[PDB]
């Protein structure tokens, strides 16, 4: 919906002793999960801002966490070179896949719910099986530290951004970089794709012409440390339009559930929501006293969450 | 838990040695400026 | 008178300059103390 | 050689002596400032 965050906060959750790296929402429950730099993943009830529990399995700082479609498993990565899988019914680690040398930065479960992607400093992206834990295929082609990775809506296409200024889209079956993008002024840090409900809204936002099949094609977005947020086409690989105005380094980007606005956080201590179809909304909202690290938008509830380096997680209503 | 705490300790020690390297160059700069100042004062007395 | 005038102004102010040099070398000595103390602690934690 | 050496050595020693004087004057000022501050504190604490 026209859900827009507002300057007043609801709860400023401060339980972490170390800077928070990422925050996500449970798919079904009224639960939000925050990973921080102290190797602990905390679980909160965002509706009332009540600390629920903590999972302290990880050795080094936890970097990225992700749920599945059903919300029954929680994939987590850390600097301890390992990927942990958490059973969310009882909240204990059930499978700790190793390998994938050096700090692991991002982890994600593609919607089929049977495999996991992982990216790390070792300049490659590994594929793991949830049931077994065997790395079955390894994606190479990034020449530098791969930062953030996200799959598609049906478990076939993957995007990997890295320090190497290139965003590469990979295919599950063929294991080939179908689209490689090298156009950013400085390092790309965060990526996120477009849901269904937004593709139509892109057509009049950019003027792109439909192909013979008529589908606009899958889409990307990439925010880069050069204070630029660029939204991209999977089928072609060409720029549609660019978002500029972020004061400092961008860290997190995602689309509004309605597929109409753009919500992004950056190291500019502020959260910016911007329109792209007609460039009307340019709302900047100070969020944290220090660097803001990550954010998330609830699929249905009018809530958003932001985790920052100040060891504090904040909740904003949407109006 | 033990591995976590040991890792934190190792990180603290590495940051310590890095700060020790910074302290050395700070001391070098301090020495250089002391030298220039004393030389200036000596030869100004020589002028006088 | 002119040279004598300088003999004074252009000297007691230079004594002020050498006092500034005193301050600089006092700071340098404090930094030396920090040097040796930090190095001693870093060597102590080597076995750990 | 004799007289020029007298020159250099004693002049440099007198520079050392003006540095000593600057140190003493700095200490005296610090002490005078502390005296004034503590006297203000006492005239403030009289009522107590």
């Amino acid at each position: 919906k026209e859900w827009i965050p507002r300057p007043p906060e609801k709860y400023a959750l401060s339980g972490h002793r170390s800077p928070v790296t990422r925050v996500i929402f449970h798919p079904v429950f009224s639960v939000m999960v925050s990973a921080s730099e102290d190797a602990t993943i905390k679980v909160w009830d965002y509706e009332t801002g009540d600390f629920e529990r903590t999972l302290k399995g990880h050795t080094d700082s936890v970097q990225d966490i992700s749920f599945d479609h059903s919300g029954k498993l929680l994939a987590s990565c850390s600097a301890d070179m390992t990927i942990k899988l958490w059973d969310f019914q009882g909240f204990e680690c059930i499978r700790t896949m190793h390998g994938h040398d050096h700090n692991v930065s991002s982890v994600a479960i593609m919607p089929n719910g049977d495999h996991i992607v992982s990216a790390s400093r070792d300049k490659t992206i590994k594929m793991w099986e949830v049931q077994t834990g065997y790395c079955v295929k390894t994606f190479t082609g990034h020449r530098e530290w791969v930062r953030m990775v996200r799959p598609n809506q049906d478990g076939t296409l993957i995007a990997s951004c890295s320090n190497d200024q290139t965003v590469r889209v990979w295919v599950v079956a063929t294991k080939e970089c179908k689209a490689e993008l090298r156009e950013h002024e400085h390092v790309v840090e965060c990526i996120s794709w477009a849901p269904e409900s937004s593709y139509s809204s892109i057509s009049e936002a950019t003027g792109s012409e439909t192909k013979k099949s008529g589908k606009p094609g899958p889409f990307l977005l990439s925010g880069s440390r050069d204070k630029t947020i660029k939204m991209w086409d999977v089928s072609t690989g060409m720029c549609l339009m660019t978002l500029v105005g972020h004061d400092n380094w961008v860290r997190g980007v995602l689309f509004h559930s309605g597929g109409k606005f753009i919500l992004s956080c950056a190291d500019d201590k502020t959260l910016r929501v911007w329109d792209y179809k007609n460039k009307r909304c340019m709302k900047t909202l100070n969020a944290h006293e220090h660097f803001v690290t990550s954010l998330d938008f609830h699929k249905t509830a009018p809530y958003v969450v932001t985790g920052s380096v100040d060891q504090t997680v904040k909740v904003w209503e949407c109006r | 838990e033990q591995q976590m705490h040991l890792n934190v300790g190792l990180r603290k020690i590495k940051e310590t040695v890095d700060q020790v390297e910074e302290l050395r160059r700070d001391l070098r700069i301090k020495s250089q400026e002391l030298e220039v100042k004393n030389a200036a004062a000596n030869d100004k007395l020589k002028k006088m | 008178r002119d040279l004598e005038a300088s003999i004074a102004r252009y000297k007691e102010e230079y004594a002020v300059l050498i006092s500034e040099a005193q301050a600089i070398k006092a700071d340098l000595a404090a930094v030396e103390a920090k040097v040796n103390r930090s190095t001693a602690l870093l060597k102590s934690l080597s076995a750990e």
